[PDB]
């Protein structure tokens, strides 16, 4: 059962490990901000928390963390007593209400699991007021704790006391959802919780080292006055978009010649728009080496150079960098550190009749290999006996093209293909191709 | 554009002679290969010759010492004479221009030799 | 230290149907993320698919309908449903458990359909 | 037999060969600080030497580490005609003395020595005085000769040194003797020892030194030379342990960079030996301290983090880097204080059939934040179609793998990589006991 | 058909595409001077002011080229009724190449391959005015057309130079020409080249410059430019003595490696002509000193080492080097000044059966300390040089040069006067 | 220019005796060592003997007895006493001045035994 109150000037702690006296400090940090709402009960861990309660029964005995609250995240437990407060870490399998049955675990969680951490020591707890701050930064769990008397009253203490800190537990897990522990049977209780969040305070010193006094920077304009005085008394338009680099030219092109002669286009000075080339069917091969596909159209160029022709079924894995292969070495020869990208799709129902289709030829028989990037196009007959061939077939004197073969009725593998590479590359000279822009 | 026209077929009796030519227009870059490619009804395309820009001929093993090739650099055409003629030689002819980029391809020329 | 048995492997005709299992046991922190890899005869290594520990799936093949992956909360281990088998599909198989701070691997199994 | 005299005003040489005149100039150079006590007999850092006797009885010096003939010595020898000077390792006696003329005495034998020179001799009621400093490799001579009146020690007065000689021989010198030429006989020599100063010298019209005065002699010299005229304990922590170090390395097994190892080191003595031990690394770089100076510091809290890159790669790792696995894999913070290593592993994390076993994460959504790790599986969205299933079309799925074969060059070979992290200035550090 | 003339204040274009209204502006870039030598009738430099005056429009191109000919790139301007059209074609010129109207093989024999082509509306449409200016591969041109009445030169008066188009092309140029279109003719243009300067020029209130004024042609115009309103002995000593560098070459007789033989020179004028014309050096390498430089300095001392080793073991000698001639016979300290010869032998001590009158060490208890030699004397072995030997073990002989900075004032520099 | 007078040499029978003799003369500075080498017809030069200037004596040949160095302070002479010859020390003779620092070589002395 929520309500709401104030929070007056309450819930300042000692940032850090330093002794000062008689000087006035100025600190960036997680404060709770002054006068604020701070939801008072009978929750969200965000930041950090201030809890403070009133109830001298120890009613109010303990805490849990965690982020998804079951075994699939270790769940920070902490339990005060009489004899020694205890705090756990152990992944334990959260159950769906947990409470202590005075004392079994299990209605908290099912098995005690693997846990690195374990710790112990005096009991927290000590009309009067409890108050606690708790914050994990940095893999560091530091919970700050002070208690102060006070006469019966039904929301905060008008007044000032600065926060000592209590632990500080190198566990680094992630928290972000924790619940409270009760002592009840049924039967309720009281408890304020409220958020930090980052401030700049002025922070007041005494002869003896103790905070007396603090001052908020953001609260009103007088706060502003007294920090700075220290004391306390989208768019985006470009050229309109024309030219296109012809992309819908290099494909479909009905004509893709053979292996052997492929056809070489260079592309410049115009706008490379790559969003077509997904316009068309599903590709049986899709592979980018030097750079990622989604960011084509942010990195450009100098100029581009597009290599299109038609290869086997089974032929395709072969035109890569690194391959060997008579499609590899003997028709076309890809550099090691090439840069760009690959697209091959079949064409059986295109290049492919039932008589026979005989126009796509490829080199069999070369005396040596071929350098990167090169094509060769002469036809003499290729020796292989010690005689001379004299420029005619017959006995070891073969010709070095072959013919493929197309037909409908053929199964996956040796179907014609259609193979685009595109490749990309720089010089010392201005790119004067880049993509679209917005 | 190119454009490669094949003209000299026919009909001819057993041990007679055909005359066929090609001749090439459009782009054709000099370094420039043409060949001839024979194919029947039921048959796939089968080379006949070639010759490269080195002027070299080049003959396939059916027809040993029957055809020839003549290459004309003027208008760089390619002449394909036929001799001695047998009925095996029953196909139509197709003149095939390597070239350095997209090959082109004939519409045929019908040699039928029958007795 | 995290040992990952494997399960369910072998020979198996074309269409058929086994179930592959991969239980870890050792570390193996809360958090995990399981999954199972394809490694064909000399060829690269695949990732078949992935079960997170809030058992959402990633298959990293269009492949749905062939594997169907199954988790166990109370024991922590996943089961691989093979059915309709195919003869392109004959490679081994690892489990993945990448856990919190380091990853795993499993030994192997042979998985083969032909006919 | 010893003896005491006071130093006096004596031992000024000029510092260059640059001519001035009329202006005081002041010098921070090696002198023999004034009124001091000069030794008299009947090498430090320089030596100042003096006598008075006119038979010429005086002659030659021996400059020398062990006076024996297995280091190099300077000998300066002087007669009539001409002196020489030789820096060989002679046999030398324990009481050299020329004989007047063989050598044998002053030494056994000739040997192993470079520099041979000869001149016109040095030496020519008169007074000599020498000054010689040896300073990176080079050994300077400066002399006068005064005419002294009838007095037993030295004159109350002013004498600039000249340069006489400059020799680049460079020798490791510790120690010096003078020789005699003799029937017995009595001689004397005063030796004073220099020490680094600062002086003021006043160059009159002609160009030649005057008077000079001391700036850290009494505070009237002190006033003289400002005004510019005339007129440990160690209380390091008791406990004794020892950083698992040994554990981070050489274990077998590294996990893949999209997941790396995160172990966390505190409570222990560092000690930083085991690393230099380990392997020559290809790469070990720290940047907010220096490599030398990890075995005497103390930390709060350091961090390990081990992973294996291919090795073109390896630059990658860098504060305020781009690159894919720079901002979709592992991101150092601009602020950087710490060390990373890294050395090949292609004789381990290779095989010819492809050792794939590593992953890496080339498609992202977002940038990384540094010290960020992502562990998802999740097929990427490329902006249509949430395709849950597959990547198919333009969705795509990320973590390829790495492939190392033996046959790989270096730039693709596997390399293991550890970066230690530190934590300066909070609660009170425990990774520190190199020392005691 | 050259004459000279004077250009008053012609050639002034805007520097940028920024607009200004009624403030005076500084610009530091490359102009026309005021009152300089113009050519009324070709290397370029940095940039062209080109004027012409004809009315029939017989001028009509430019052609840009570094090598005048097919074989570099050239930019070929034409101009017609219609079109104006920029290629990077390295066309075949001829000698004077002119238009035929329409035949344009008069122009260009032959044409070729080339990687631009850029068509718009034609320049022409009275003086002509146009800025040629290339830079940072950027080709940039400005033009105007002014009207100017019935007179002889060119007028005085001020218009400015608008930008007419910027080209990427990023290609060096030198020289260009001139066309015309054919009877006899008559043609007439004047040509400027710019320098790099500084403006101070006025907009009005349309953006439109109206006036400027030079920073460097009298002293009031750099009075109006800073105000911003418009209202060596070379001596050297006497001595004249050569230095004996001829005396240790070609002496006939070197020594053995092991006992190098070592010359002190001082007190000369010292001249290494000598060094080129003595031989074609296999080796000549310098450390502390460029060896084109040798020819401009002071030195106080020269020493001059020369032996005899073999082919293969010249690289030995070196400073911070390893090796047996290097520890055992002589070693050069890491910081040496100075330079090293080596020069082929071998027609010289290579006797038919084998000369043996050169030998080096190969046993020692100690390694040599750099600058000493080893005399006492199997730990000695002697050389072996043949006719029939190839290379890297013929015998060659090898010469330092031991140099010395920083001390008392020089004596050997004599070169310069 | 050094002079290296040798002389002494000759023809004599097996078991006899000779005195070789060099003499130099010109520069010949003051730490000069004075040695002898051998030369076989058409072979290698091996060194006799070398004796410095501090009467330090080194025979390159294990050969103490038959060659004997005698020196001349005076005249800075060097003397091989040769004794109880055997026919394979027939080979020319050299004397060698090292001089400090240019070397020197004789002109040649024939000394010849056989029988």
């Amino acid at each position: 059962t929520q309500s709401y109150t104030n929070s007056f000037t309450r819930g300042v702690y000692y940032p850090d490990k330093v002794f000062r006296s008689s000087v006035l400090h100025s600190t960036q940090d997680l404060f709770l901000p002054f006068f604020s709402n701070v939801t008072w009960f009978h929750l969200p861990f965000n930041d950090g928390v201030y809890f403070a309660s009133t109830e001298k029964s120890n009613i109010i005995r303990g805490w849990i963390f965690g982020t998804t609250l079951d075994s699939k995240t270790q769940s920070l437990l902490i339990v005060n007593n009489a004899t020694n407060v205890v705090i756990k870490v152990c992944e334990f399998q959260f159950c769906n209400d947990p409470f202590l049955d005075v004392e079994s675990e299990f209605r908290v969680y099912s098995s005690a699991n693997n846990c690195t951490f374990e710790y112990v020591s005096q009991p927290f707890l000590m009309k009067n007021l409890r108050e606690f701050v708790f914050k994990n930064i940095d893999g560091y769990f530091k919970i700050y704790s002070k208690h102060t008397p006070i006469n019966l009253e039904r929301d905060l203490p008008q007044g000032f006391s600065a926060l000592e800190p209590l632990v500080d537990l190198p566990i680094g897990i992630n928290i972000t959802r924790f619940q409270t522990l009760l002592a009840l049977t049924a039967g309720a209780a009281a408890y304020y919780v409220g958020y930090l969040q980052p401030r700049t305070f002025l922070l007041k010193y005494n002869e003896n080292g103790t905070i007396t006094d603090a001052v908020d920077c953001a609260l009103d304009p007088l706060s502003e006055t007294k920090c700075t005085l220290k004391s306390f008394t989208s768019i985006v338009r470009f050229p309109n978009i024309t030219n296109l680099c012809p992309f819908h030219e290099v494909f479909n092109a009905t004509t893709f010649a053979s292996v052997y002669a492929w056809n070489r286009k260079r592309i410049s000075n115009c706008v490379a728009d790559y969003s077509v080339i997904y316009n068309f069917a599903p590709f049986f091969a899709f592979k980018c080496y030097g750079v990622s596909p989604t960011k084509l159209n942010d990195l450009c160029f100098t100029n581009v150079y597009a290599d299109s022709f038609v290869i086997r079924g089974n032929e395709v894995s072969q035109i890569a960098p690194g391959q060997t292969g008579n499609i590899a070495d003997y028709n076309y020869k890809l550099p090691d550190d090439f840069t760009g990208c690959v697209i091959a799709w079949n064409s059986n129902k295109l290049d492919s009749k039932p008589s026979g289709n005989y126009n796509y030829l490829y080199r069999l028989f070369r005396k040596s290999k071929l350098k990167p990037f090169e094509r060769d196009i002469s036809t003499e007959i290729y020796q292989a006996g010690n005689k001379p061939c004299n420029g005619v077939a017959g006995p070891n004197c073969y010709s070095p093209l072959q013919s493929y073969g197309f037909r409908p009725t053929y199964g996956v593998g040796h179907q014609p293909y259609r193979v685009v590479v595109l490749s990309f590359e720089l010089l010392h000279a201005p790119a004067t191709v880049c993509g679209p822009k917005k | 554009q190119v454009q490669l026209q094949e003209s000299g077929g026919g009909l001819v009796q057993a041990g007679g002679s055909l005359r066929l030519s090609c001749a090439a227009s459009g782009s054709i870059f000099s370094p420039n290969t043409m060949g001839w490619f024979r194919q029947a009804l039921g048959k796939q395309r089968e080379g006949v010759a070639f010759i490269s820009s080195i002027a070299s001929t080049s003959y396939w093993l059916p027809v040993k010492g029957r055809f020839t090739i003549t290459r004309d650099n003027t208008k760089n055409t390619v002449h394909l004479q036929m001799n001695s003629l047998i009925p095996e030689d029953t196909a139509v002819y197709y003149c095939y221009a390597v070239d350095k980029s997209q090959d082109y391809w004939g519409q045929g020329t019908q040699v039928t030799v029958s007795s």
